[PDB]
């Protein structure tokens, strides 16, 4: 799952 | 500039 | 350190060439020689310190994941490689983990950037935890968790439910929950009270903020429905 | 030194593992490594040797450039920095001809390889000609053009005209004389005579050494047709 992209 | 061999 | 005789500002400077340069790495060194110096970070600088770490780890990550995929497809030679770069990307966490504690996160002069730097230190120990084992990993498990909800305890109490800092925070917490503390319930209880609370405020907002906050809303919608 | 321990095809393992990594660094200190077992590189492992110091001085060139460009656009900080990306640049050019010097270069060998190592020392010298100046810039120009000139010579006299590494030799040295030597009308009778040599040799090719020798040949005239 992805995480705040920045 | 101009290019080079890429490898 | 190597950045202890060079001046603060020559710092940051030489850190915003590093970024055009796309030379990550001198970044970093050059925004943990500007927190070295002991001064707070405005959110230009604690924007920066966070970009730079980001592309050093997140390269480092990408690589552990290649060559733990190769591993777990098979002599030593894998496991010795991935563990060379395992060794150097716990290396850069602990770096940013020292930084934290030593003292940034103690010295934050408000609530925002203190959240920022709390989310901060469990980002980096979740960083640690995806290639930890044993024990060692159920500690590193332990500090992100306190981590996250020692931001989250703040955020709540301090920043509106729509602030782009606190919807991150529990972004990532909620990430956190999913895929490092095998904890999919309070994952998705997380995102979706989060999503809920954001909702219901939307309609205070400025056209700019609507869409910074919607953006990080659709962002938890994206993992809600891989999770739902 | 720190692989002196590891066998040579471990290290050439790890190279592989490197390069799928994308860790050009690490790919390139362990093909240097294993240059240091004192055998003879294969044809594969020249290539390994070659990718890997490409990808790294490529990573700082581009760097080099883009502070060169800041700084002549422009307090020390900007040219301080790009002297730093100068002088890791330089060393990396250093290693790399040190290797070649030291171990690689032979009176002996096959065509293949001896036109190979000649050209990649016209190469490094070439890059640190591209940030040279004055009376220094002049030898190291003509330490590229001496080693240029030999592998040409070799090349004509024992590779036929459609080889690949004389292909590519001829290109790198048309380039040379193009944007480094202030010599373009020889830049481009080289990159035309080379290329109708060429051409009138593919019907001795099969497919695949003709997609070989004709991608090459493409590169040439890309470039004949850029500066005519
Ligand atoms: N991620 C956290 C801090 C750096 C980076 C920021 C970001 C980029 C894109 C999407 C979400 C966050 C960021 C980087 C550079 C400038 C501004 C940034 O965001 C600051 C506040 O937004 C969260
Ligand atoms: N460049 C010089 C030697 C390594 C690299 C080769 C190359 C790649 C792409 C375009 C031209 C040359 C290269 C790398 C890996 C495998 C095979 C390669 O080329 C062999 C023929 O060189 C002329
Ligand atoms: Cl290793
Ligand atoms: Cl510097
Ligand atoms: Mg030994
Ligand atoms: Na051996
Ligand atoms: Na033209």
């Amino acid at each position: 799952t992805p995480s705040l992209p920045g | 500039r101009t290019p080079s061999l890429p490898g | 350190g190597a950045m202890g005789s060079m001046e603060r500002a020559s710092l940051i400077q030489k850190a915003k060439l590093a970024e055009q340069a796309e030379r990550y790495e001198d970044m970093a060194a050059f925004m943990k020689g500007a927190v070295e110096k002991g001064e707070e970070l405005s959110c230009e600088e604690r924007n920066l310190l966070s970009v730079a770490y980001k592309n050093v780890v997140g390269g480092q990550r990408a690589a552990w994941r290649v060559l733990s995929s190769i591993e777990q497809k098979s002599g030593p030679e894998v496991r010795e490689y991935r563990e060379k770069v395992e060794t150097e990307l716990q290396g850069v966490c602990d770096t940013v983990l020292g930084l934290l504690d030593s003292h940034l996160i103690k010295e934050a002069g408000d609530a925002e950037s203190r959240v920022f730097y709390l989310k901060m230190k469990g980002d980096y120990y979740r960083y640690l935890a995806e290639v930890a084992t044993g024990d060692d990993k159920k500690r590193i498990i332990d500090s992100a968790r306190s981590a996250y909800q020692e931001a989250m305890d703040i955020s709540k109490k301090e920043m509106p439910p729509t602030n782009p800092i606190r919807l991150g925070l529990a972004l990532n917490f909620s990430v956190f929950h999913y895929e490092i503390a095998n904890s999919p319930e309070e994952a998705i209880s997380l995102a979706k009270t989060t999503f809920d609370e954001a909702m219901a405020d939307l309609h205070t907002l400025s056209e700019d903020s609507y869409k910074d906050s919607t953006l990080i809303m659709q962002l938890l919608r994206d993992n809600l429905t891989l999770w739902t």
